[PDB]
């Protein structure tokens, strides 16, 4: 158990290039006292902490009047989070600065009717370059009236999908069938895939879909021909698998990938 | 005489007195960071860490947790000084270890997972003993890098997931609370939906989570849910849930396991959820349901 307290000595030397700057060990008392020199001779530093939050994180601090939202100091982590230089957003509103849509939310946290010493913390888009979705945590101290003290972190047509229910009735359909199909979603939601197949591939893709379900969560392609709703059979190779609810495993659709082939 | 034991100025009414270890680790701990704030780098050091809602960590390859920010005790109890230069696998939970191995090595660096974390502290907001050990999830989001027989960090920021029962930050009006069960199945959801996303709560109890996910995102929202599960809390991503009447209104949601405390059973799952956008593509038909 003296090992620890050893290999702390030997990792505090092998910490600096002036203890290695040696033949070797002073006494042990010695090797406490040159310690202490080089630990005073230079972690609570603005920069550094600074540095980390945007290496973590990668955000920003800035302060605004709760009254107007005037940014009234905003730190340089702000160019590299949003390509904003401080130009745009010292002397500025954060209002201006953020989606037309979150003003509102905006007000409401920078209300100081209810919440001084306060917590906030929202998500709010704000203006780069486009808008990126950036999440702010902070707290309101007096202005020398109310600011706003906060960081603002930023963070991470050749086919469609539908999701059906298992007899075959699309439950989903995204926005890109128009394209694939011609058929506006409404026309397609509420009624069966067979529909819409050419009645020699229909025991084919029928088929499919009883085995899709046998073969819980795998995929299977049948290609079929599909009813345009300019009426011209349009090959299509759909693609299927079964999702299943991750706590009961109760089927909670089946997801088809029809890209036209 | 070892009262040069008694004195060493590291980073002052803490630095005078301390036990054992805690001279030598912190000492230790605090020029390895250095070192590696060399490597990054290239006043205002209260206001920085008073609006994060989480704390700062500095853990190297083999697990060592260098650095930790002054913060940690609002959130975990546990010190700065009790921590700094100690294993992160001595202080977190056992069955996360693995997850946390692979998110310290190594070539994309960004890492966002969710980590078990010894916690002292309780929700009045009073600080307890370490045999009094609960364990806090943490979402930790930072980047590994490589810094001089080259080294490895982890600089992460660990915030940790607000319990729906307690929370003293204010709620907006475009944030709201829906209650769910283990099948993912509405079990009560907030008036305010109705003004936000168009839909009545009447109408989605009884209705899992997944009949209104849009189709491109519902998986990663399992992935979210078996990590919920898994942990007891989570924040999920961005997702589109489909509007009442056309269109996708964006979400970000926080979610967490409710334990029936009678029987210490898995009650509900409760889910604070955040709007971010309003209806988008409401000319956009994707559902049956809404038409
Ligand atoms: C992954 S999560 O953030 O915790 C989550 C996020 C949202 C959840 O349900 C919701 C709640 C809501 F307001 C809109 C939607 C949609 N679409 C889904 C759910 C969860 C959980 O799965 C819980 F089981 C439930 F399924």
């Amino acid at each position: 158990r003296r090992n620890k307290m050893t290999a702390y000595i030997t990792e505090l030397s092998d910490m600096v290039p002036t203890c290695s700057a040696l033949a070797r060990k002073p006494d042990k008392l010695t090797i406490l006292r040159m310690a202490v020199s080089h630990m005073k001779s230079l972690f609570l530093t603005d920069q550094e902490l600074k540095h980390l939050i945007l290496e973590a994180a990668d955000g920003f601090l800035f302060i605004v009047s709760c009254e107007t939202g005037r940014v009234v100091y905003v730190s340089d982590s702000v160019t590299p989070v949003l390509n904003q230089p401080q130009s745009e957003w010292f002397g500025s509103t954060l209002y201006d600065q953020v989606h037309p849509d979150d003003v509102d939310k905006l007000r409401e946290q920078l209300s100081t009717s209810e919440n001084m010493g306060s917590r906030r913390s929202f998500i709010c888009r704000m203006r780069c370059g486009h808008f990126v979705v950036v999440h702010c945590t902070g707290y309101i101290k007096a202005w020398p009236k109310f600011c706003l003290v906060a960081i603002g972190r930023l963070q991470v047509p050749t086919e469609f999908i539908s999701r059906h229910n298992i007899e075959g009735i699309f439950t989903f359909v995204d926005h890109r069938c128009v394209a694939t199909v011609g058929y506006q979603p409404q026309e397609l939601l509420g009624k069966n895939i067979v529909e819409f197949c050419h009645p020699e591939d229909q025991q084919l893709l029928r088929d499919s879909f009883q085995q899709v379900v046998k073969l819980k969560g795998q995929v299977l392609s049948v290609m079929f021909r599909f009813r345009s709703k300019t009426r011209e059979w349009l090959w299509m190779r759909t693609s299927s698998f079964t999702f299943q609810n991750p706590y009961s495993d109760e089927i909670e659709y089946i997801i088809c990938t029809n890209t036209n082939v | 005489e070892t009262e040069v034991f008694y004195e060493l100025a590291h980073e002052h009414s803490v630095s005078s007195h301390l036990d054992k270890a805690s001279i030598m680790r912190l000492a230790i701990s605090f020029l390895r960071t250095h070192k590696l704030l060399s490597s990054v780098c290239s006043q205002m050091d209260n206001l920085y860490l008073k609006a994060l809602e989480g704390f700062i960590a500095v853990v190297t390859q083999d697990g060592d947790m260098i650095f930790l920010s002054e913060n940690i005790s609002k959130f975990m109890g546990l010190t700065q000084v009790e921590l700094t230069g100690h294993s992160i696998f001595d202080f977190t939970h056992p069955c996360d270890h693995e997850e946390i191995r692979e998110n310290l090595t190594l070539v994309s660096t960004e890492r966002d997972f969710f980590m078990r974390m010894k916690c002292t502290v309780t929700n009045r907001g009073r600080t307890v003993n370490l045999k009094s050990a609960t364990w806090k999830v943490l979402h930790c989001t930072g980047q590994v890098r490589v810094y001089n027989p080259l080294l490895s960090c982890l600089i992460i920021m660990c915030e940790p997931i607000q319990h729906p029962s307690h929370m003293d930050i204010p709620l907006d009006s475009k944030t709201f609370l829906s209650r769910h069960s283990m099948d993912m199945k509405f079990t009560y959801c907030d008036d305010r939906i109705l003004e936000l996303i168009g839909y009545h709560p009447e109408e989605l109890l009884g209705r899992s989570a997944y009949e209104f996910y849009h189709a491109l995102d519902s998986e990663n929202m399992t992935k979210s849910h078996q990590n919920l599960c898994t942990k007891g809390q989570v924040v999920s991503g961005q997702y589109r849930m489909l509007a009442k009447h056309g269109g996708y209104v964006w979400l970000e949601t926080q979610g967490t396991v409710i334990y029936n405390p009678r029987n210490l059973q898995p009650q509900c799952i409760m889910c604070v959820n955040y709007v971010l956008s309003e209806i988008e593509k409401n000319d956009v038909v994707f559902s049956m349901d809404q038409t």
